[PDB]
RNA sequence: CGGUCCGGCCGGGAACUCAAAGGAGACUGCCAGUGAUAAACUGGAGGAAGGUGGGGAUGACGUCAAGUCAUCAUGGCCCUUACGACCAGGGCUACACACGUGCUACAAUGGCGCAUACAAAGAGAAGCGACCUCGCGAGAGCAAGCGGACCUCAUAAAGUGCGUCGUAGUCCGGAUUGGAGUCUGCAACUCGACUCCAUGAAGUCGGAAUCGCUAGUAAUCGUGGAUCAGAAUGCCACGGUG
C-alpha cells in the first residue's frame, strides 16, 4: 500500500509507480527490482508490505527526502545578507538567468511595470 | 491560366485493389512512414458491420452512400453584383471527396487510440451524421434561391 | 620495389603527362600496365555573387583534382631517374614513393 | 575601414613566436614534478606568465588588401571581395566555368 | 564548484596590496581592473574601482573574500 | 572458366559495377487530321526519352530621376595639440511593450521498457584517432592504421517486433530551477556551450488578417563541413522514408 508515496497509483508495477517521489526519478527502478529478486515481465502478487521500499538505499544516492531542501531557505537566509552577486540577487528581485527587460514580463508586476 | 498541366488519372493497386483504395493508404500522409494506413484499411467494417451497416462487404460502400456531396458552393459576381451559387459536381471523383471527408477527421480529433479516432468517425459517416452538418445544409439551402439569378 | 603518383587540375593536361611518363619510365624496361583514370574529387568552390549588400546568390566554380598512377614494376631506382630530370611540362605535379 | 593592422602584426607576430607558436607541448611537462628532477620549468615559467596582450585571442589575421574581420579565403588567402577580375579571368590554376 | 582556481589579482594590484601589507599604512587607491578576484589580505584597504565613467569606493571584508571587485556593487541602478 | 570454408582470395576476366572522358540516340522527323493544303497547331506510332526535347546559363534601351562614401576608391566643404590615432575601462541579453523571422511541444497512428538492420557524402600528422580504460556523464587517458577509392572520425535513424500506459494542464511537454561536474582562454561573477540526478511554469493547433505550392516537391529521419582561442536549432553539402 502507498508504495507511490504522496500520489495515487497503485494498479501499476514497481518500475512505473515506485517513481518520481522521495528525492527518486525512475534511473535505478530495475537495479532494486533484481536486488528483490524478481522479473520485469508478468505482473506480481507475490510482493510482500513494504518489501522492497526496504531496499531503498541501492537508489537513495541523492539527497533524499530534502537532505538539503531543509536548509536551502536557511542557506538563503545567510546569502541574502552578503555584500556580493549571489547575495544582492536573492534580496532585490532581480533574475539571474534569462527574463531579459527587452521583452513582455506579462503579469510579474502587470501592466506599465 | 489555361495551361496548367493535365491532372493526372491516379492508379489501382496489386493488392489493395480499386483506385480508392490505392488512394486511402496515400491520402493524408504525414511524416511519410508509408506503413501505418495499411493496418486501418479495411480493419474498420469487422464493427461497423454490426454498428451502422452489414457485412464487411458493403460496410464502406455505405459509407460513401451517405456521404454524398452533389453540390458545390462558391461566390460569383458580374460587375457591382455578388452572389453565393450552387454548382452539381461531376461524379467521377464524387466518391474519393466523400472519403477525404472521413479520414481527416481521425487526424482533427484527439480522442482515445487510433483504433478508435477511425472507426468511431465511421459508424455516424455510414449514417449521414457529421459534425456541424445542419448549418452546412443552411448554407446551400440559402445559395438554392441563386440558381435564379439577379 | 617503388612505384609514382601524378597530379593535375585537368583531364587532357594529366593525358598529355601520362603520354610523357609512359615514354619516359615505361619503354625499357617495357611495362604493359594501362592507366586506370581513377576519382577526379569533384567539388564546387563558392562565394558570393556581388562584393555589397547581397548575401543570397553565389558564384559556381567547378574543381576536380586528377590523379594518375600509371603503375611501374621494375625495381630499379633507374625506372625515374629520367623522369626526376624529364618534362612534364607546367601544371602537373609527380611523385616517386617507396 | 582603416590600415592599422600591420601597426599590430609587426609586435604580435613576435609575440606568437615567443610566447605562443613553440609553447603548446611545453605544457604537457612544464608543471609535472615526476617528469623532472632538474630545475628547469620554474624559470621558463616566468617568463611565459610576462606577456599580456593577444596571442590566441583580441587579434585576427584580417585580409591584405583591406583589414576586414570576414572573407578570407583559408586555403587561398584572398579575400572572397577582392578576387573577383583575377577568378573571373582564369587566374587562380584548376577553377573551371561556365555551367555545371 | 566552479572558482575554478582560487583568488587571482593584476600584478600592478598585488603590488598595489604588497605596498600598502608592508607599511603598515594604507592610502587611497583607484583601479580599472575591477575584475580582480581579491586575496584573503586586501580586507580594509583604502580603493576604489572605475565604473565606466568615474572611480567609485568600494569597502573590502572578510565577507568579501573570494569575489571580484565587480561583485560588491551593482551597474545598474536606475532600475 | 580452373582451384578454394566455398572472401576477387589465387590462376584469370570486363558480361555487371565504380571511375572518368569521347562517341551515338530525338528531328516535329514520320504518319493522320486541322489550317487562306500558305505560315502553323492537335493527336498517333515506334522509343529509355516527345513537341522551346526536359532543365540551367542568361537579362534590350529606359524606369524608381531608388540604396551604398560604414565592402573598395574619391571631390568639395568641415575637424588640427583635433571630430585625427596610441590605449585601458565601459556600452550592444540597458525597459513600460509592440513589430519582423524562427525553434520545441500540446502526443496517444503517441509515451515508456526491451531486442535488432542498412548507409551515403565529406574532413584529416603537435591531425582523423581504432582496439581498450577511467569517470553516472560532458570529457580525459593508453595506443595501432593512413597522408588517403587504403585507415580513422563512425554509430544509420525513421523502421521492425513483444510487453506496458491510456486525451490527462498531466501520463505528454519542457521555461525561469536546486546540487555537483565537462571546457577554451589572460579570464566565462556579469554577456558562452556541454553533462548527470531530483523539482517544476506555460502549452488542449492557435486573433482579425494574410503568406507559400505542385513528385522525389511538401512533410519526416540520419551524416558531414565551413566560420572559429571558446559557442550557434543559423549557413553550405550527402542520404534513407515519401
Amino acid at each position: 500500500a502507498r508504495i507511490a508515496g504522496i500520489n495515487i497509483p497503485d494498479h501499476k508495477h514497481a518500475v512505473i509507480a515506485l517513481t518520481s517521489i522521495y528525492g527518486v526519478g525512475k534511473t535505478r527502478s530495475k537495479a532494486i527490482l533484481a536486488a528483490a529478486g524478481i522479473a520485469e515481465d508478468v505482473k506480481i502478487s507475490e510482493l510482500s508490505e513494504g518489501q522492497i521500499d526496504t531496499l531503498r538505499d541501492e537508489v537513495a544516492k541523492f539527497v533524499v527526502e530534502g537532505d538539503l531542501r531543509r536548509e536551502i531557505s536557511m542557506s538563503i537566509k545567510r546569502l541574502m545578507d552578503l555584500g556580493c552577486y549571489r547575495g544582492l540577487r536573492h534580496r532585490r528581485g532581480l533574475p539571474v538567468r534569462g527574463q531579459r527587460t527587452k521583452t513582455n514580463a506579462r503579469t510579474r508586476k502587470g501592466p506599465r511595470k | 491560366r489555361r495551361r496548367v498541366i493535365g491532372q493526372r488519372k491516379i492508379l489501382p493497386d496489386p493488392k489493395f485493389g480499386s483506385e480508392l483504395l490505392a488512394k486511402f493508404v496515400n491520402i493524408l500522409m504525414v511524416d511519410g512512414k508509408k506503413s501505418t494506413a495499411e493496418s486501418i484499411v479495411y480493419s474498420a467494417l469487422e464493427t461497423l458491420a454490426q454498428r451502422s451497416g452489414k457485412s464487411e462487404l458493403e460496410a464502406f460502400e455505405v459509407a460513401l452512400e451517405n456521404v454524398r456531396p452533389t453540390v458545390e458552393v462558391k461566390s460569383r459576381r458580374v460587375g457591382g453584383s455578388t452572389y453565393q451559387v450552387p454548382v452539381e459536381v461531376r461524379p467521377v471523383r464524387r466518391n474519393a471527396l466523400a472519403m477525404r471527408w472521413i479520414v481527416e477527421a481521425a487526424r482533427k480529433r484527439g480522442d482515445k487510440s487510433m483504433a478508435l479516432r477511425l472507426a468511431n468517425e465511421l459508424s455516424d459517416a455510414a449514417e449521414n451524421k457529421g459534425t456541424a452538418v445542419k448549418k452546412r445544409e443552411d448554407v446551400h439551402r440559402m445559395a438554392e434561391a441563386n440558381k435564379a439569378f439577379a | 620495389r617503388i612505384r609514382i603518383r601524378l597530379k593535375a587540375f585537368d583531364h587532357r593536361l594529366i593525358d598529355q603527362a601520362t603520354a610523357e611518363i609512359v615514354e619516359t619510365a615505361k619503354r625499357t624496361g617495357a611495362q604493359v600496365r594501362g592507366p586506370i583514370p581513377l576519382p577526379t574529387r569533384k567539388e564546387r568552390f563558392t562565394v558570393l555573387i556581388s562584393p555589397h549588400v547581397n548575401k543570397d546568390a553565389r558564384d559556381q566554380y567547378e574543381i576536380r583534382t586528377h590523379l594518375r598512377l600509371v603503375d611501374i614494376v621494375e625495381p630499379t631506382e633507374k625506372t625515374v631517374d629520367a623522369l626526376m630530370r624529364l618534362d612534364l611540362a607546367a601544371g602537373v605535379d609527380v611523385q616517386i614513393s617507396l | 575601414a582603416k590600415q592599422s593592422m600591420k601597426a599590430r602584426e609587426v609586435k604580435r607576430v613576435a609575440l606568437a613566436d615567443k610566447y605562443f607558436a613553440k609553447r603548446a607541448e611545453l605544457k604537457a611537462i612544464i608543471s609535472d614534478v615526476n617528469a623532472s628532477d632538474e630545475d628547469r620549468w620554474n624559470a621558463v615559467l616566468k617568463l611565459q606568465t610576462l606577456p599580456r596582450d593577444s596571442s590566441p585571442s583580441r587579434q585576427r589575421n584580417r585580409c591584405r588588401q583591406t583589414g576586414r574581420p570576414h572573407g578570407f579565403l583559408r586555403k587561398f588567402g584572398l579575400s572572397r571581395i577582392k578576387v573577383r577580375e583575377a577568378a573571373m579571368r582564369g587566374e587562380i590554376p584548376g577553377l573551371k566555368k561556365a555551367s555545371w | 564548484r566552479s572558482l575554478k582556481k582560487g583568488p587571482f589579482i593584476d600584478l600592478h594590484l598585488l603590488k598595489k596590496v604588497e605596498k600598502a601589507v608592508e607599511s603598515g599604512d594604507k592610502k587611497p587607491l583607484r583601479t580599472w581592473s575591477r575584475r580582480s578576484t581579491i586575496f584573503p589580505n586586501m580586507i580594509g584597504l583604502t580603493i576604489a574601482v572605475h565604473n565606466g565613467r568615474q572611480h567609485v569606493p568600494v569597502f573590502v571584508t572578510d565577507e568579501m573574500v573570494g569575489h571580484k571587485l565587480g561583485e560588491f556593487a551593482p551597474t545598474r541602478t536606475y532600475r
